[PDB]
RNA sequence: GUACUUC
């Protein structure tokens, strides 16, 4: 649902890349192994930590009831 | 007048027919109704059933049987048939044409691949 | 065993000692001799041609060969004539 | 080398697409429940359950008053009643109509409920005037993704409009609130004969052997009866039936030859007839015929075979007192034996029923070997749907069981005027139930 | 053996009838022929003392079906497509007419 | 439990005060023993501990 | 009833199946099998069939197993010689996968069975019927899609990938070796790297984990629920997973797993979890 | 015709009784009268013949 | 073995093959008391049996 | 009462 900051095992500061990791998909053309470790991860539990993230929040905010349609 | 349907036969044709004690009998064959009636002259005969039609679909051939079924003969018009009878009357070798697409086989160059 | 109330079972079993002076080539000879054999095993084939005309019936029963049906099942013609004459008919 | 999708999946995630959905592997999932449940609408005739109360059959019963030795023979008038029509349209509501959602229909915690129309066709007198009327029968629980709910042609975007799943699912009813899913149900094969051996026969059949074959017909609108042939050892076969909590044990030969004319060599020759050699053909179909002869000699044509039959079977399906043999006898053996081939299947019909009974003779000859029971060589699976227009069908028959009740009732107490009257109609259609949707 | 075609026809006279295995034929009295003109659909029925004839040609599937016949002899070895429509039939009896009420 | 089959019970919560860590600096969240694979068979786990271990390197 | 067989390869999976007393009763369809629920009005099925060289059934007059007895669904059209079942057993092959036939369905069952070993009554069976299923097949003559149904495979042999695939002794290959699985045990990475007691045994914790049912929450009623919130799509998994859709339902995590006895206080049937996962939600549920 | 120990009849399309349960030398149908018999039928013969199947053995097992 | 045996008419038609079979089934050349077959294994531990 | 699940 969420990032999940501060990984469980590595403790990083990682719920900020987020966005950042988009735009390097957006308008960098840059593959997963050199963007992603642009970003500054190291490690390996901070990898497939940013790299597993599913974002299903925009599927949990198409539902708003207090707005018409 | 059972059933109500359109018209009674009125048309009748005589067969030549001699009886002879090599022998003169019938011959009937079995075909779909998509089939050459009129515009097929010729139609090869052979010994068991090994054979097939060369026309424009070309995938034919005529099966025979062995292993009843009585056929009227209308000797003349008034009665319009009768009873085939020479001492009924049975048959030989049954005809059934039927029709063998021959199955495109055998390409073993692209399903086995390393 | 423990709570059927063990009677007259699928598969009964009883093991019987043997001395020492018999041998194998002997034993054999009690096994087919204490071994029932069923009568309908020593038959080929069972044609039977059924006439009429009053009804009438004539029953061929083909049998083995001396040497098969004799020295396989040990039996002759004292006991298979006997019994087929006041058992079978 | 399959690469997760990150920009394609934002992109879904951001919003779905206007046209046709992705993935329709998981939309043809449900393709069984899905199209078992629209397949009552969608197909010629209007469906199953069109063509089921189509072939419905008419029923009629008589009143106590009379016309004017065939005076008094004459007990009463006639008056006829039939399903003609049965159609689920679409959901509604009011106080024009209103439409209704699924998503407000669980959080209304009751059960999406549409509305059924039927049309009679009251007839009166073998048809001279036909009292047309209209009423319906209650809601129908229909599911989702159906012929009556809106999401059958919706945008998935325009679900997302209407709270519902992006990638909605479907086809499940719900009820009180809670959802509800209808269970595939297992059946054995329809429309061929099966060779089970199993020692059951002998337990319900006096010093009867352990041979069997079945078939299992199928009418058009999928309802069914099962129709089996046990094996005697006196040389004799008989079939059974099944009815309300009810067996019939009857031999095959007053059964077999009483749908229409077949009484001649043409059983003899349908018979394996290639080679007269083996005589366990000729024991046995001469012990046959043997015992069909010395039971009533006086029973050689399938017009008095079917008197007998209808006159032992007069007052089993409730067919009286107008349907005489001739009629009930025909009415009940079309229904009972090989429904599948359905009306005018006579021609052929002993020709499927001659080649099942040989292939129990073929069972019992020792040269085939028997099927299983729950093996997937006859396993067949009903879709649920299937069988909820099958109870549909069977549970509307109720309706008309009620009203010739209701009829037959009120004619013991009299007062009971003509019923040409279109208020005695309606007199008489308040008293019978209604409810079909509780 | 390639062999040529002599005659044909446009209208049916002939026809193969199917009762059941070992009729004597007994040839005493002749039974009428109704026809039709769909196509390819005809019937017959008799009459006699105890037997009635009764047989249709395939109402279900006709039309869509044809048999032929000829005939050849040693000299001749040819043969002469003619139109046969097969036809089945049941022998029916009359022991009708009685009912309960 | 996995997809593999194999199950397992939370045991006691504890920390990385006394787990063993690794040379990188890691830190293993859960641990299961080694001693169910002589019966229980679970290799999946190991081939898809390395191909998960590639597949996140 | 309870055991499995050979038949039921490719129609129902045998790797799906709880534990217990349901063990054999019920057992999902397959992966890609499909279900007939409607029959195509034909009408042309006899009327290529009797037109191919097949006897009427009004004069034919025969039975035993030495005729093949032709079965249309319900209705019958005669028996005819084997060696006609035998050519027609494969002339209705091509005539099937061959698109310019408009009297044939795609969704036809056919089948064919030999005499010999005293098997049950031979013939030529036609089905299609309602509660009838299907499943994918590739036919080698002029490769194209086709499916076949629970007769087909009973006695033509299949080839299940294109190296078994040898001379004249095949009629139809398999694409996938994987679509007899189910949707567990095909999501289930290496499933053929583990035991038949562990496909049976995580059956049940597959189809008994607690993901998230879908998107609806504030406009669902019903009595109990379950939700996590960290989902986390698999690294390893199937092209399944994206074909079903399956990352919009995110039912677990990825978590590392250290394969050691330093903990003691499990014996191959317990865990042990970090209090630091715990305190970042490890497996946070409500 | 004449088929194993059974006769059939053409004048009315079905099967007689048996000749020996009634009486001899006159035997009539069942739905219609008709002259019958010829009194010259046939010496009825008839032959069964086990298929061999239930007569399993030892010897029946090694004359495979 | 061959024999022949004569039935009058008031039986017609009966079952050959099957009569017979039970017969067949039913007679026994020897009756040993509640024993039908013996075999002679091989001996366990030199114990012969 | 009917159905479902835990070793
Ligand atoms: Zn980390
Ligand atoms: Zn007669």
């Amino acid at each position: 649902m969420i990032v999940p900051v501060r990984c469980f095992s590595c403790g990083k500061v990682v719920g900020d890349k987020w966005e950042s990791y988009l735009n390097l998909l957006q308008e960098d053309e840059l593959d997963e192994g050199t963007a992603l470790s642009r970003l500054g991860l190291k490690r390996y539990c901070c990898r497939r930590m940013i790299l597993t993230h599913v974002d299903l929040i925009e599927k949990f905010l198409r539902y708003n009831p207090l707005e018409k349609r | 007048s059972i059933p109500d349907g359109f018209k009674k036969c009125k048309h009748l044709k005589n067969f030549p027919l001699n009886g002879d004690n090599k022998q003169q009998q019938v011959w009937l064959i079995k075909f779909p109704s998509n089939v050459d009636i009129s515009k097929l002259k010729s139609l090869p005969v052979d010994f068991e059933s090994s054979t097939t039609m060369t026309i424009d679909k070309h995938d034919y051939k005529i099966m025979d049987d062995t292993d009843n079924m009585t056929l009227l003969v209308p000797s003349e018009s008034k009665e319009s048939l009768k009873i085939a009878s020479t001492a009924p009357l049975q048959f030989d070798k049954v005809f059934s044409v039927s029709e063998t697409a021959k199955i495109p086989a055998i390409d073993y160059s692209k399903v086995r691949v390393p | 065993i423990v709570m059927t109330a063990s009677a007259a079972i699928k598969t009964p079993q009883m093991t019987l000692p043997i001395w020492n002076d018999v041998s194998d080539e002997q034993a054999d000879t009690f096994c087919k001799s204490i071994s029932k054999v069923l009568l309908s095993e020593v038959i080929d084939k069972v044609i039977v041609t059924e006439t009429t005309g009053a009804r009438s019936y004539v029953i061929h029963m083909r049998f083995f060969d001396n040497n098969e049906y004799s020295e396989e099942y040990d039996v002759s013609k004292e006991e298979l004539q006997n019994v087929i004459s006041n058992q079978f008919i | 080398t399959a690469d997760f999708r990150t920009l394609e999946r934002e992109s879904r995630f951001i919003n779905p697409p206007k046209d046709k959905s992705a993935f329709p592997l998981l939309q043809e999932a449900v393709q069984p429940h899905i199209g078992s449940f629209n397949a009552l609408t969608e197909g010629p005739d209007g469906g199953l359950l069109n063509l089921g109360v189509k072939d419905i059959g008419e029923k009629v019963i008589f009143d106590g008053k009379p016309l004017n030795i065939s005076n008094s023979g004459y007990l009463g008038n006639k008056l006829s009643v039939s399903v003609e029509q049965v159609s689920i349209a679409k959901p509604m509501s009011n106080d024009v109509e209103r439409k209704v959602y699924p998503s407000e229909s669980r959080q209304r915690l009751t059960s999406y409920r549409g509305k059924l129309l039927l049309k009679l066709k009251w007839s009166v007198n073998n048809g001279e005037e036909n009292l047309f009327e209209v009423r319906d029968c209650g809601g129908l629980p229909v599911m989702l993704q159906s012929n009556r709910c809106h999401l059958n042609k919706m945008s998935p975007y325009e679900l997302v409009q209407h709270k519902e799943e992006s990638d909605e699912i479907g086809g499940y009813f719900i009820v009180n609130g809670i959802e509800k899913l209808i269970r595939m149900l297992i059946v054995q094969r329809r429309n061929h004969p099966m060779a089970i051996i199993r020692p059951s026969f002998a337990n319900r059949g006096a010093s009867y052997s352990h041979y069997g074959i079945q078939i299992r017909s199928v009418r058009p609108d999928q309802t069914s009866q099962t129709n089996v042939l046990h094996y005697l050892n006196d040389g004799q076969v008989t079939f059974r039936f099944s009815w309300r909590k009810n067996e019939y044990l009857v031999p095959v030969v007053m059964i077999l030859k009483a749908l229409c004319h077949t009484s001649d060599r043409e059983i003899f020759d349908g018979i394996i007839g290639n080679d007269v050699k083996d005589s366990f053909l000729t024991d046995r179909l001469e012990l046959l015929l043997r015992g069909f002869k010395k039971r009533y000699p006086h029973l050689q044509n399938r017009t008095q075979v079917l008197q007998y039959l209808g006159d032992k079977f007069r007052v089993v399906f409730q067919a009286s007192p107008d349907q005489s043999d001739l009629e009930v006898g025909q009415e009940v053996l079309d229904r009972i034996v090989l429904v599948h081939l359905g009306k005018d299947g006579s021609q052929d019909k002993f020709r499927m029923l001659l080649f099942m009974i040989r292939k129990l003779y073929s069972l019992v000859a020792g040269e085939c070997s028997p099927d299983n029971p729950d093996a997937t060589q006859h396993q067949e699976v009903l879709l649920g749907g299937f069988l909820y227009g099958m109870i549909l069908k069977e549970k509307i028959d109720e309706y008309l069981q009620n009203i010739i009740a209701q009829v037959r009732m009120d004619i013991n107490r009299g007062m009971a005027i003509n019923f040409k009257d279109k208020r005695y109609m309606s007199r008489v259609l308040m008293r019978v139930n209604e409810n079909i949707g509780s | 053996s390639e062999i040529e075609i002599e005659s044909v026809q446009d209208q049916p006279s002939v026809a193969v009838g199917s009762f059941f295995k070992g009729f004597r034929a007994p040839s005493d009295t002749t039974f009428d022929l109704y026809k039709k003109k769909e196509k390819d659909e005809f019937v017959l029925h008799g009459e006699n003392e105890r037997l009635e004839y009764e047989g249709y040609t395939d109402s279900s599937s006709q039309a869509s079906n044809q048999y032929v016949v000829g005939l050849f002899n040693p000299e001749k070895k040819s043969i002469q497509l003619y139109k046969a429509p097969v036809l089945v039939s049941k022998v029916v009896s009359k022991s009708s007419k009685n009912l309960r009420g | 439990s996995s997809r593999h089959g194999q199950k397992g019970v939370c045991s006691r919560k504890w920390p990385t005060i006394d787990m063993p860590f690794s040379e990188t600096g890691i830190q293993p969240d859960i641990i299961i023993n080694p001693h169910a694979f002589p019966s229980r068979m679970t290799i999946g786990m190991f081939v898809e501990s390395l191909a998960g271990k590639a597949g996140a390197l | 009833v309870r055991k499995l067989l050979p038949e039921s390869w490719g129609f129902l999976c045998p790797v799906h199946t709880p534990d217990g007393s349901p063990c054999g009763l019920l057992n999902h369809f397959a992966h890609k099998c499909r279900i007939s629920t409607q029959q195509s009005d034909v009408s042309r099925i006899p009327s290529i069939l009797y037109s191919l060289g097949v006897a009427p059934a009004s004069h034919t007059f025969a039975a035993g197993p030495s005729l093949c007895c032709v079965q249309i669904d319900g209705k019958i059209i005669g028996w005819v010689s084997h060696e006609q079942g035998k050519i027609i057993a494969d002339t209705l092959r091509y005539w099937k996968v061959e698109g310019k036939t408009p009297g044939l369905p795609i969704d036809l069952e056919i089948g064919y069975v030999p005499p010999s070993t005293r098997g049950q009554y031979p013939g030529l069976y036609l089905f299609g019927g309602h509660s009838r299923m299907l499943r994918p097949v590739r036919y080698l003559p002029l490769d194209k899609e086709d499916i076949v149904g629970p007769f087909e495979q009973v006695y033509m042999n299949i080839a299940v990938t294109p190296q078994e695939i040898q001379n004249n002794v095949h009629t139809h290959v398999e694409f996938t070796p994987t679509n007899i699985l189910s949707i567990l045990a095909n999501l289930t990475p290496f499933s053929d790297f583990n035991q038949s007691p562990r496909n049976m045994y995580q059956c049940q914790m597959g189809k008994q984990t607690m993901g998230t049912p879908g998107v609806a929450l504030c406009h669902r009623s019903d009595n109990k629920l379950y939700r996590l919130q960290t989902g986390q799509t698999p690294i390893v998994k199937a092209n399944l997973y994206d074909d079903y859709g399956m990352d919009n339902f995110p039912n677990g995590f990825n978590a590392v797993v250290a394969v050691i006895s330093y903990t003691g206080y499990d014996m191959d049937d317990a865990m042990i979890i970090n209090k630091s996962a715990d305190e970042r939600g490890f497996g946070y549920g409500t | 015709s004449v088929v194993g120990s059974l006769i059939f009849c053409l004048d009315c399309g079905d099967l007689l009784e048996n000749p020996n349960a009634v009486l001899g030398s006159n035997v009539e149908c069942s739905q219609c009268k008709a002259i019958y018999p010829k009194s010259q039928f046939s010496n009825l013969k008839v032959v069964t013949t086990t298929a061999d199947d239930a007569f399993p053995s030892s010897l029946r097992a090694k004359k495979s | 073995c061959e024999f022949k045996l004569e039935l009058a008419a008031d039986t017609e038609k009966l079952l050959m093959v099957n009569i017979v079979e039970e017969i067949c089934r039913k007679s026994i050349i020897r009756q040993i008391p509640h024993i039908d077959r013996c075999v002679h294994p091989e001996p366990e531990n030199g114990k012969r049996v």
